[PDB]
């Protein structure tokens, strides 16, 4: 078994910028094999033999290197390439993929912009509660979210999920949705979301009223 | 042309066994290996093993030898693979990608779509889809976000579309999260003009497989 | 045996120009994972050191004051110590070769160079296809006379180590 | 050399002992093309009578009547005969697998079956996309492996042609 | 879709030197293999060599190792071998035909015309056809035979149509066989029905590539 | 280097029969190939891996065989397939073609007709003369031509070529094509061509004369 480390786990690179990615193996592999894959799809083969390059490939995409070093060299970069690179190689068996590149767009920064969501009746009728706060168009990775309900500050109530990166319109989209039993949805009425950023200056909040729409 | 079907993805209770399928078309399902490889984001993507349907030989590793067997038979162009004493650590996706000798070496000519497969003993659940009507606050702006919260379902894999794909641009698909009790939850939201919002009709259809639950509700803004 | 123990040292000689033979032998470039034999370079010094005890057991054969007597028992317990090494580590790698590697041990780097993209300790094709093919067969005889070395190899340890055992007896 | 003959019995002893160790060791099955010193089975008869003479001349050391000095100098010659065939053969298997094949001698049937798909004298790929791959750096350890045995072969049985020419001339 | 093109032929003088061309089109000229092998009616098809234009390495055999040499690339995705020292006993056929690891072993997925070399030193000679008319002989019959007999010509390549390919069945082309002085000749018939004979006309055009000569004959049936 | 050898190296099939065809080899070769051509054409691949078909090939041709020793079966041969089978293989370089196994239709025996095509007068004022007799729908191969002038035979002076088999109209075509020069050409006036063969049973000749047509 041969094992395979590449570096850095995650890159930020701005696009029409040349960035490089380097893949080196415990052994001196004869070849080397460079996939990516797409969420909710199949890694697509990229790069085969270490220096030629798959059907439906972007000319930009050069791949080199020898002996137990292999770099990956991208002319231009763009937003179309968000995936994560493996690195693969077949000379012992078995085979063992990469860790994984994941290439990140470093653009200008945005001021996210915040919608919250109040529950609808049938919500109510079920027999739960949920509200859900939109998160978008926002860099870096980091938001910090605070929940305020009747001027009380809540923490650790709420689970967040974070997508794939958006390619050209927004950056990052963070799932801020919180949830709560019925005894508490309506023990309290008024209900904010606030979203502090290094974007925006100023923190903007929407607040809603329950009982009224 | 060529392309590989495997079906989308089915629960197996722990401790139970499953069968894969992976039908090949297009080339002679003969000649060419069946190299299979499962993917999990915890630790990547490993091989599990091979299978060469033209004299039935098999190739694993001694990490999983006994854990998974391989079968395939000519007749239907079909490669089996059975999995056997399933643990609730291994919840990943399985592939099943051919490999041809091309460029000098050995490579991955195609790949299949893959199953996602379930590990957990909870029963099945519905598709609870919720609607998010929007509030007419103070910031007017150009664009509103429509969304409809999916929570308290099952099992992972379920599709949410708008206007049965007519809608495509401005989509937001939040990957679900696993909860204490072992449940999922996830949303999907669509940026739309708030000009276009009292006269074009937006409606969300989700799509369950297991449990062939189809519902499709319709979101109104509100004006408050 | 006290009779003819200058033909002994003779035979301990040859025993460790095999050893030497068979360490040379066992260099040539294949695969990364050298046998646990070479990467210790247990044959050279072996050899050496038995061609030594050899040559000093058979070559005054008289009473010597302090270059022959007094040298002599340490060498053979020396000898006894390295031939028990020896077999530890041609048992060890016999079942490392042929069930399965517990010790990985690399090459050295001047000779890994020719043949670094070779492996022999477990050469099974990802893809069944070639299991009726040349790729394979080479592996498997490359394995075969492996552990033909170190068979023979084991068996020259093994009687120079009786042997040795046998004048250590002789001297107490 | 008259003074220990013993010991040259000893050495011819061990020579032939390695002898039989090699030519066991050449037998592994790699290519239908065996040796041109397997073949011709030089190496199992030829450590065999090794020992027989090297018993023959480290047994009594007497003045045998007629079962050992009558048959001392017929051994003594048909042990010269044997090594300088050794030498002469082992000299020409060297180019013949490092030079182009001359002699094609077949393999036996019992040994090529576990191996009939492959061969070990020439291999240059028909496609020069596989020069970089285990398949030929495989059968280059082979025949690097192979010319060490028959190199080592060859230097062994050079030094017990000497020995047993001085043993000839010491007895004319 | 995949295809080589290679040169019809062509005339070298003994002790000359050509240079042979292979086209690859629908595939990575990179990749694949660009195997030689000769044909030679007296003694079979024999290998001749190959070349990898991913690397430039090249392999040959010991019998002729130095009679060819080959040298391919990738910028044009053409690969030339070039012979030296020409000979009378090489008049033969030379393909190009690549190699892919296809079942389980090197397989020859496709192949190439071939060149049809001719080393004689005899200067190129024009196509000679003559007609061959049919005589009103006591058998009636209720076919005819119209042939164009050509000879004397040089080189071996020739193609005789008749009506510029329009008839095709019925044709029977007769091999050519070399002359004592070096010259060939052959022949070439089409079985026709004889009631047509006096309406329909026909006509053979010869066709010479190396020396662009094209000669569109009439034959016209004779009543003796 | 590896001979190839394949029996028989001529073999007659009739249409619509099991035939089977073995190719030997001097060492055990691990797979075997099989090829075919055809006249003014590429050998085309035919079989492969011993065991599969080539894209394009009827179902009747099934190949088989292990060791040493491969055969070739045919559930159904017709004219469809006359032409030559060669034997490859790729255990060791370099890899040696084999002989060739021309397949034959054996159908019943057919009487050949006779025709004579006199020189025209442009191969006269060319400074030649050339007259051609025409052999067709004969079998065997073997079939005597004995030309006739002036009630004198004359034999050695002509060549002959042998055609391929045809499919289904004819199977034989011999090229009986007389040379000879202007003295003799004007030496005699009347030519004859008779043909003998197994099939008709009184030979035809056709006679026609010079000066007249
Ligand atoms: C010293 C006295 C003389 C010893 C001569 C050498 C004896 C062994 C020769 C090699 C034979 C062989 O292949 O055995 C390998 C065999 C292995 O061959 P195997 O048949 O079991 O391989 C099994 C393959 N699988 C796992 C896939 C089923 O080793 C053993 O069986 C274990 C016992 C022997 C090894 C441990 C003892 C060695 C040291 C003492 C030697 C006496
Ligand atoms: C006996 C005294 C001790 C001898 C020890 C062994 C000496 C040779 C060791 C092997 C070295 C070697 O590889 O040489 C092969 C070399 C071959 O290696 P090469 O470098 O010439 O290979 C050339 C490769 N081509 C052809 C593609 C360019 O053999 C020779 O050079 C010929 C002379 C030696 C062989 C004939 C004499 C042997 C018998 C007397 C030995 C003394
Ligand atoms: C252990 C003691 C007693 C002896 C030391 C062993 C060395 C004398 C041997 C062991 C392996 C041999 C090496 C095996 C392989 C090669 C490759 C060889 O490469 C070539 O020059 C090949 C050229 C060609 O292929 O034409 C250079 C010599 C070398 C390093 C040999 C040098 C001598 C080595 C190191
Ligand atoms: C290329 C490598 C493998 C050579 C290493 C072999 C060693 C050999 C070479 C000569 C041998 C020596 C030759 C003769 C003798 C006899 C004997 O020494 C003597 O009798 C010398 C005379 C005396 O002291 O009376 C003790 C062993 C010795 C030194 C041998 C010891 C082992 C030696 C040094
Ligand atoms: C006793 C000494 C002094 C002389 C005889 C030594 C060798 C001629 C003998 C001793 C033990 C024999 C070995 C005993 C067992 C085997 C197992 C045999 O099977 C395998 O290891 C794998 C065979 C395969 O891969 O098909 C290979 C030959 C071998 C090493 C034999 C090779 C010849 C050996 C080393
Ligand atoms: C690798 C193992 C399994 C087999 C090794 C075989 C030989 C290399 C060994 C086995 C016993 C050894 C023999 C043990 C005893 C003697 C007696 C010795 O002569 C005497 O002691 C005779 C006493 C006298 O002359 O009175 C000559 C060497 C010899 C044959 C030794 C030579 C080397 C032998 C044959
Ligand atoms: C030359 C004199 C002094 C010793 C005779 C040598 C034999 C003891 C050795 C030489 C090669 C050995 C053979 C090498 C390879 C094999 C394959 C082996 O096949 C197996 O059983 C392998 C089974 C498996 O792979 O699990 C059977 C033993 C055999 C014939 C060995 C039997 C013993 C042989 C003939
Ligand atoms: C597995 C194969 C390799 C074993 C073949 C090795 C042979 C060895 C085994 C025992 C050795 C014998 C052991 C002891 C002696 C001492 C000597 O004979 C004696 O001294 C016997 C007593 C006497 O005659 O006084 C002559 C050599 C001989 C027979 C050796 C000859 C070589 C023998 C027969
Ligand atoms: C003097 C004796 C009693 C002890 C030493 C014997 C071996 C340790 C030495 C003697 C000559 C050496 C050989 C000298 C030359 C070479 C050439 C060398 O290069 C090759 O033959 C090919 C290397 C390649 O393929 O890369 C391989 C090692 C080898 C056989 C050496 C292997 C080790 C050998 C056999
Ligand atoms: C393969 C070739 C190139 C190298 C072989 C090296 C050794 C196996 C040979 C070389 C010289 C041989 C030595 C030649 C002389 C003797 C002397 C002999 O003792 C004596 O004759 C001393 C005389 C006395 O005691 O008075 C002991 C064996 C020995 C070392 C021989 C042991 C084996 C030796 C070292
Ligand atoms: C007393 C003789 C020396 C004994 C120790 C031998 C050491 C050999 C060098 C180290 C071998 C392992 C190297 C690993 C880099
Ligand atoms: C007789 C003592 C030998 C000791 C070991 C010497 C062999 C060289 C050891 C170093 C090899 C170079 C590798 C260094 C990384
Ligand atoms: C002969 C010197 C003592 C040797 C004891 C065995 C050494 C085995 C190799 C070293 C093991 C190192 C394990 C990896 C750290
Ligand atoms: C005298 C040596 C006896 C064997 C020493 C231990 C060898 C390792 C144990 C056997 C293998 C177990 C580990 C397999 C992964
Ligand atoms: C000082 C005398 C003993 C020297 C022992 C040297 C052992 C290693 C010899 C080979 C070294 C590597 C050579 C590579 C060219
Ligand atoms: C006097 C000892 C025997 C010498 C002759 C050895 C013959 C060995 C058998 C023949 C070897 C070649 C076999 C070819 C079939
Ligand atoms: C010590 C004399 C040995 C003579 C050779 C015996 C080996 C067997 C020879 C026949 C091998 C079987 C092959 C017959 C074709
Ligand atoms: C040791 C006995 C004499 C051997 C002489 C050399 C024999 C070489 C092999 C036989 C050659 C046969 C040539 C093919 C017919
Ligand atoms: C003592 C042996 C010297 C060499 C004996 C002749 C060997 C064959 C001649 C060299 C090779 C020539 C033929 C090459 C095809
Ligand atoms: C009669 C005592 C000497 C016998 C020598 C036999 C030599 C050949 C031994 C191996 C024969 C092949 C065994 C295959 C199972």
């Amino acid at each position: 078994q041969i094992v395979l480390s590449q570096s850095p786990a995650i890159l930020s690179a701005s696009p029409g910028e040349k960035v490089t990615m380097t893949c080196r193996a415990s052994s001196s592999v004869s070849y080397i094999h460079w996939f990516q894959q797409k969420p909710g799809s199949s890694p697509k083969p990229w790069i085969y033999a270490t220096s030629n390059l798959a059907s439906g490939v972007p000319v930009r995409f050069s791949g080199s290197g020898s002996g137990t070093s292999y770099s990956l060299t991208i002319s231009r970069v763009e937003a179309e390439d968000a995936a994560t690179y493996y690195c693969q190689q077949w000379t012992s068996n078995p085979p063992t993929f990469g860790g994984g590149t994941k290439l990140e767009i470093k653009r200008t920064v945005a001021a996210p912009s915040v919608f919250i969501f109040p529950p609808s009746d049938e919500q109510l009728k079920s027999g739960t509660a949920s509200v859900v706060c939109l998160l978008n168009n926002f860099y870096p990775r980091e938001a910090k979210v605070q929940w305020k309900v009747d001027n009380a500050l809540q923490s650790g109530n709420s689970q967040e999920s974070v997508t794939e990166q958006d390619s050209k319109d927004s950056t990052y989209s963070l799932s801020s949705t919180l949830t709560l039993s019925k005894a508490d949805y309506e023990k309290h009425k008024v209900y904010a979301c606030e979203v502090t950023h290094q974007g925006l200056s100023s923190p903007v909040t929407k607040s809603f009223n329950r009982g009224e729409c | 042309q060529v392309q590989l079907q495997q079906p989308g993805a089915e629960l197996v209770k722990p401790g139970a066994s499953v069968k894969m399928s992976c039908k090949a078309s297009g080339y002679t399902f003969t000649s060419y290996n069946m190299h299979w490889v499962k993917q999990t984001p915890g630790r990547g993507l490993e091989w599990i093993g091979a299978i060469y349907p033209g004299n039935g030989d098999t190739s694993y590793n001694q990490k999983f030898k006994g854990k998974a067997t391989l079968t395939a038979d000519k007749s239907s162009s079909t490669a089996y693979m059975q999995l056997s004493s399933l643990t609730s650590e291994d919840s990943a996706v399985y592939y099943c990608a051919r490999s041809t000798y091309y460029g000098g070496d050995w490579y991955f000519n195609v790949w299949g779509a893959g199953t996602t497969v379930t590990v957990s003993a909870a029963s099945t659940k519905g598709p609870s889809v919720f609607p998010l009507a929007p509030s007419s606050k103070s910031t007017s702006g150009g664009t509103a976000a429509l969304g409809c919260l999916v929570k308290d379902y099952f099992p992972e894999p379920v599709t949410v579309s708008w206007n049965s794909g007519a809608l495509t641009s401005g989509v937001h698909t939040f990957p679900a999260v696993l909860q204490s009790s072992g449940l999922y939850s996830l949303s999907s939201v669509v940026t739309v003009p708030s000009s276009s919002l009292g006269t074009q009709t937006y409606i969300c259809n989700v799509n369950h497989k297991p449990s062939n639950t189809k519902v499709d509700k319709k979101v109104e803004p509100k004006s408050c | 045996f006290m009779r003819e123990s200058k033909t002994l040292g003779a035979v301990q000689i040859m025993n460790g120009l095999f050893h030497i033979a068979l360490g040379g032998l066992l260099m040539i470039p294949a695969g990364i994972y050298a046998p646990i034999c070479v990467t210790v370079w247990y044959p050279l010094w072996g050899g050496i050191m038995y061609i030594i005890s050899g040559s000093l057991l058979a070559a005054t054969e008289k009473n010597s004051r302090k270059c022959l007597v007094k040298g002599k028992m340490i060498m053979n317990s020396l000898s006894l110590f390295a031939a028990i090494s020896g077999m530890i580590l041609s048992i060890m790698d016999i079942l490392n070769i042929k069930i399965s590697h517990f010790l990985k041990m690399e090459s050295l780097n001047f000779i890994r160079a020719h043949t670094p993209y070779i492996n022999i300790y477990n050469c099974e094709p990802a893809n069944p296809s070639e299991k009726n093919s040349p790729s394979t067969q080479y592996c498997y005889s490359i394995q075969s006379l492996f552990l033909g070395i170190l068979s023979v190899m084991l068996i020259f340890a093994f009687f120079q180590e009786l042997v040795i055992a046998g004048i250590v007896e002789n001297e107490w």
